[PDB]
């Protein structure tokens, strides 16, 4: 519940129609029609997942919505489709190489959902008998439609004693493994009613047939598979820090077994997206590897946001556009984002202030758009909450122009601090 | 023990009820434009609404960045967590650079959790079964309840428990005339040995006989935990105990952080929400003070405005000391304040002014009051004068040695000659620089 | 409401056999005979409790 | 304090002492 | 899913000449007819350490030809696709990756025979004796054929105990590995209890004691890493895999020497069969000078396989030296040990037919007009860019209600999406605004 809003929490998805036609200010996305349409096309390509190994780059001026479009795509994609967001600087790890980090990032966005049809029982416990001396017992389960009696076995009795369930509890019995998962308690209480105990809570009993065939599903990423399969350290894929996967003995075997599972129909595929923000940080070797890492059926599509222009590639002295070599840049097609106009910045500020639940006067909007057009958009967005605090401190209702103008003099955006940096502090 | 520090005098921002900074209050003086600017972010923090906000305290060296930066922790109070860190702590030998940033980001987000549990204590006097009139066929009576009498310093009361509690007691192998521990909410029963008051003689066995528990037999007191997201993260990351041989690896150092985000989107970060919405825990978003941010590498700066865009992140109070300086890790880049333009575009800069002689004099007076020095009015004036020449640091540091010279010379207050004598034994940066330039 | 019974089908006597005992303690300090001080030891030879 | 100086060891080499047989009953 | 699937062979005539349009490969006829000799040499199993350098501008099929070489030899011979960036490992020596890949590209097909015990266990009486450890164990397995008793070592009894098995269940035992699995209890007892956590498997058929030959195909690197990082059952040495489990560095006497000797002992007695592989080291132009210099001794080894490099740069500074440059980014000493193979830059017609071939791969119905317009859009750009405006075009056509792709579709898809060259001018124009 309590997860405070962020700078990108306002976008709930690309504001597109059924024909990939971007609307002006729908679903949080304001303006930027061309880039939004391109992102919608690539997303429609994502939800299809019949080709893997493509890439699309979003370039433009700083503060034009690259990461915003990325988050919008992530949100419109929804769950049930792995989406991995990583900064270019995250792969520079000390416990693994750069290529290993890139392989892990790629395989972390490839999901394998194994459909398992396991028959179980689900009913309210009415009575339980267990004769301790092997030990033998019985069980009675009730549902709204029917009841029955069970002659528990030794291992079922052991499991129920480990769970130590009692009458009235609503539980599910896995016929295969015997695992008892209790959802809660039915309308029953008072074990003794004279001993101490916590407050009682009740829930309705299950409906329909007592025993029913339901469908469980286990969705894990290819990275998690290679991980838990890397070595015999028990309960891996969390392990707090460590991945040292081997190329052939594990990775190729995981790929082959996933292909075999897809063949018979256990878990076919669910490709994902790897949004690599600030990809200019990657080293020349990272691009060298990415060249051939995209040439694989298990290579999900990646999205890169670039802010640099004609600048040397990190790790060398080769000038290239987007700070990316023309080798990797040959595959990915680029999308251009147009700088927001006056009415675009104004509506962006309006939506971002309506997201923070702050009311600003009509002149407040005008002055803030003035500031965010003479200055960067991010500063005008940051001035929405700062101005919304002085107003409350003076027991105000909606942000006025005076509050914004005061909080503008209280802070400096990018230029009023460098222009005043005329004291020779340190260098 | 006090152990007077260098910033033990700042008690707060010293702002009035209207949000205007007083000329001198709560140890701080001057910097009204800055103490009012960094005061709005205090309310921003107290709102628990925004995530990833940043404010940059950019000024010359010694102007007071750290002075009014940690003073926010005083205004905010100790209840909300405050994680300070210098830019040099990111470079590590066992954890990547961009990861220490994340680890500190989650250490600043606190999560206070409350739980209520009943408790039982006292010498068990007797445990007799309560009879059930042949519930099954004619085999034998049945234990429907168990009457247990617990003795305490307050009084002795008989209580009933469930038959499962009777089985737990029987398998626990306890006897009568000893002290036990029951928790009805969970049902587990713990033992505290026998009663040291009457049960044990002068024998040697350290069975840990607990004295007759003092207080009511039944007691409940809400336990209030104060755990951060980083603490629970490391806990789920570096388990403890003496089982599950994987955990038995207590011989290795195991400093191995870099918590994978799978464990973030999964565990505690999720059970935190499941406890908050359930009404068990209250999130306490804290502050992340990162001074000397100019020391961060280009990779660190790039990751900074990717973690600052996450919905789960605390405020950040940077403190940049360098002017137009080259970014560490790159070449022929002259970004202002030693911070990349892209990141400066995301931070709200608060410019601190340069102290005038009178403000530095007030600061020296306050620091002398804190250290407990009885500086005189002539010594104070001369200190202010000789501090207008050099920086404030050297000026205000000449209070402890001057006081020592005074005490040694049979005095109880720093005189005009004491600081003059100390001013010659020790000199500031500029004097030493000139002396070095004159020599080889 | 859910009750809980545990019956000793073998014999009702086992209803008390398990929760049997109740031997409360009744020791007291054995003041020494020499100085009447609170005894802290027990001489292995005499078996008499002493304190000094 | 109890370093067991040399001569003490030489003296301990003397014949051993007999064990007791405690069976008293009185105050 | 297809990313490089259009290639399925070098598409060569019986006389080695490259068939213009075949195997989904078109163009580079000289390079393909040359790689024909390479694959013939690889199938000969006579040479070792011969290197090849597929040199050419970006997007010229060198990698396509490299994968077509693998498709030509088939899935029987080992193929190890490796990028030059995998050598810069932080957990192990740099040359170790190269040597273990050279060893991993060498296959070894070794037919093996193993025994198997299975059936429904009747009873398990551990023979007791004074040492006071358990001496042996008598286990009776009942099958559809018959019931037999057998004596096994105490380790197998301990393993069974780990399985928490009982009397009357079905088990699978292997005397070679010693691993004993628990398939579940016998099927006939399904009526015994009402509901239980046990699984029921039919009474195993066949004789309790049965053998079978398995024709396994593995690589030498597998044996190397198995002898360098041993494993087994019920041995505490597994602790090595918990506190001492970094990447290994098999010494010379182990990587070479003893492993080769045991493999030769297996071969010369009629149990193993050698199969050379192909080490395709793509993006070799960015290896370190140390890697290039070690490749000297790596290739000259009589065990090294046929290597097929693939460079992209024309003439740049060699990485690791920082001062000297050479063609292909490879030093001349290593460049003398490789048989360089050219790769012609594709022409308008070749590019158009490449686009055509790629279109029909992932189920795309492109019209002739759109196909021809793609040629015009491609002659201004790279082939790899023009060959990728097909899936977005098909998805956009599916939206416009048109089953096929027309001019307007690829014109709007060519407008929404830019390319490297067309996007570089956009930054050159706004130079001091991208940072
Ligand atoms: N299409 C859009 N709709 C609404 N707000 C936007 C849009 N694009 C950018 N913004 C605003 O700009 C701010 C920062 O944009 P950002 O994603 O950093 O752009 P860039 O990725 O080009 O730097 C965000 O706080 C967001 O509110
Ligand atoms: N507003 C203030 N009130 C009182 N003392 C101050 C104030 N600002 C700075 N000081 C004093 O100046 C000294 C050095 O300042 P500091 O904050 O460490 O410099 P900076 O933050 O610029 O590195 C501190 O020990 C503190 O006592
Ligand atoms: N002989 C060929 N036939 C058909 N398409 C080719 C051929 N050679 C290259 N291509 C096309 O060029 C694209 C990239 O080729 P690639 O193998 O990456 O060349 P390079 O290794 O020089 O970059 C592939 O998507 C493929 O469709």
């Amino acid at each position: 519940r309590i997860e405070r809003i962020g700078a990108h929490s306002h976008i709930r998805g690309l504001g597109l129609d059924d024909a990939l036609e971007p609307r002006q200010a729908s679903q949080g996305m304001v303006g930027q029609l061309a880039a939004r349409r391109a992102a919608g096309v690539v997303l429609e390509m994502i939800r299809e997942g019949k080709i893997a190994g493509r890439a699309v780059l979003i370039a433009g001026q700083p503060g034009t919505g690259k990461t915003a479009i990325a988050m919008g795509m992530a949100q419109a994609l929804g769950p049930d489709t792995p989406f991995t967001a990583i900064a270019g600087s995250e792969i520079f790890s000390l416990e693994m190489s750069k290529t290993e980090a890139l392989t892990q990032a790629f395989r972390r966005s490839i999901g394998v959902r194994i459909k398992e049809e396991t028959e179980i029982i689900e009913g309210e416990v009415v009575e339980i008998q267990i004769d301790r001396p092997s030990k033998v017992g019985k069980l009675t389960l009730k549902t709204t439609e029917m009841e029955t009696i069970y002659d528990l076995g030794t291992k079922m009795i052991e499991s129920l004693t480990k769970d130590k369930v009692q009458a009235g509890d609503v539980i599910t019995i896995d016929k295969a493994t015997g695992k008892i998962s209790k959802l809660g308690r039915s309308f029953t209480r008072a074990r003794d009613y004279d001993a101490m105990g916590s407050q009682t809570k009740f829930v309705q009993c299950p409906d329909g047939e007592l025993q029913k065939r339901k469908e469980v599903v286990h969705t894990v990423s290819l990275h998690e598979i290679d991980v838990i399969n890397s070595r015999t350290q028990g309960f891996l894929a969390l392990f707090s820090g460590d991945t040292g996967e081997i190329k052939s003995e594990v990775r190729e075997q995981i790929n082959a077994k996933v292909a075999e599972w897809r063949e018979e129909g256990k878990a076919e595929i669910i490709p994902g997206v790897l949004f690599i923000d600030e990809v200019h940080m990657l080293d020349i070797e990272s691009f060298s590897f990415l060249n051939r890492a995209l040439e694989s059926d298990m290579a999900p599509v990646l999205i890169m946001a670039t802010n640099r222009g004609i600048t040397r590639i990190r790790g060398t002295s080769y000038q290239s556009p987007h700070g990316i070599p023309i080798d990797l840049l040959d595959r990915l097609l680029i999308v251009s984002t147009t700088p927001y106009s006056e009415k675009d910045t104004k509506q962006i500020l309006r939506i971002r202030c309506e997201e923070e639940d702050v009311e600003m006067s009509e002149d407040a909007y005008t002055v803030l758009t003035r500031i965010g057009l003479e200055t960067s958009l991010r500063y005008a967005i940051q001035l929405i909450t700062a101005a919304s605090l002085v107003c409350r401190k003076r027991k105000g209702t909606e942000v006025q122009v005076d509050d914004i103008k005061r909080v503008y003099s209280l802070f400096l955006d990018e230029s009023r601090s460098t222009q005043y940096m005329k004291e020779y502090q340190d260098a | 023990t006090q152990r007077i520090a260098s910033h033990s005098h700042v008690k707060g921002l010293g702002l009035d009820e209207s949000g205007l900074a007083k000329q001198a209050a709560s140890g701080l003086v001057g910097q009204e434009n800055a103490r009012e600017a960094c005061g709005v972010i205090v309310e921003l923090i107290k709102s628990k609404k925004m995530a990833g906000r940043a404010v940059l305290l950019a000024g010359p060296p010694g102007t007071g960045k750290t002075a009014l930066a940690l003073a926010i922790a005083q205004e905010l109070g100790s209840k909300v967590p405050f994680c300070p860190m210098v830019g040099s702590e990111v470079y590590s030998t066992e954890i990547k650079k961009t990861e220490v940033l994340m680890e500190n980001f989650r250490r600043a987000i606190g999560l206070r959790i409350k739980e209520t549990k009943e408790v039982y204590e006292g010498e068990v006097t007797e445990l007799t079964p309560c009879e059930t009139e042949n519930p099954m066929g004619g085999y034998g009576k049945t234990i429907s309840h168990v009457i247990i009498g617990l003795k305490t310093a307050k009084g002795t009361k008989q209580l009933k428990l469930d038959p499962s509690i009777f089985e737990s007691l029987q398998k626990e192998r306890v006897e009568a005339g000893d002290v036990i521990y029951i928790e009805a909410n969970s049902g587990a029963v713990k033992r505290q040995g026998r009663c040291d008051t009457y049960a044990t003689e002068f024998d040697l066995e350290a069975e840990e006989y607990v004295p007759l528990p003092k207080g009511d037999v039944h007691k409940k007191k809400e336990i209030i935990q104060d755990v951060t997201l980083h603490d629970l993260d490391v806990a789920n990351a570096r388990p403890q105990g003496g089982q599950d041989i994987l955990s038995m690896m207590g011989q290795l150092m195991k400093p191995k952080k870099t918590e994978i985000t799978d464990k973030l989107r999964g565990e505690i970060n999720k059970v935190v929400n499941k406890y908050i919405d359930q009404g068990i825990a209250e999130l306490v978003p804290g502050v992340l003070f990162v001074d000397e941010v100019h020391m961060l590498d280009i990779e660190c700066f790039t990751y900074l405005h990717r973690a600052l865009e996450s919905s789960i992140a605390p405020i950040v109070i940077f403190a940049s000391n360098r002017g137009n300086c080259v970014i560490r890790g790159t070449e022929d880049i002259t970004s202002p304040h030693g911070i990349p333009l892209d990141l400066l575009d995301r931070v709200m800069i608060i410019r601190t002014m340069l102290y005038t002689p009178q403000e530095m004099k007030q600061i020296i007076k306050i620091r002398a009051q804190t250290e407990g020095i009885n500086i005189s009015e002539e010594a104070l004036n001369h200190l202010g004068e000789i501090g207008t020449k050099t920086t404030l640091r050297y000026s205000v540091q000449l209070l402890t040695p001057a006081n020592l010279l005074a005490k040694i010379n049979g005095k109880d207050s720093i005189e005009k000659e004491h600081v003059e004598e100390i001013s010659e034994l020790f000199y500031d940066a500029k004097s030493s620089a000139k002396i070095l330039a004159d020599q080889q | 409401c859910s009750r809980t019974f545990i019956t000793f089908s073998d014999d009702a006597t086992f209803e008390e056999w398990f929760p049997q005992g109740r031997p409360p303690k009744v020791p007291v300090r054995e003041v020494c005979p020499v100085t009447h001080r609170p005894a802290l030891y027990r001489d292995p030879v005499t078996d008499i409790p002493y304190a000094t | 304090r109890h370093r067991l100086s040399r001569r003490v060891l030489l003296e301990v080499a003397t014949a051993p002492d007999p064990p007791p047989r405690p069976k008293p009953v009185k105050m």
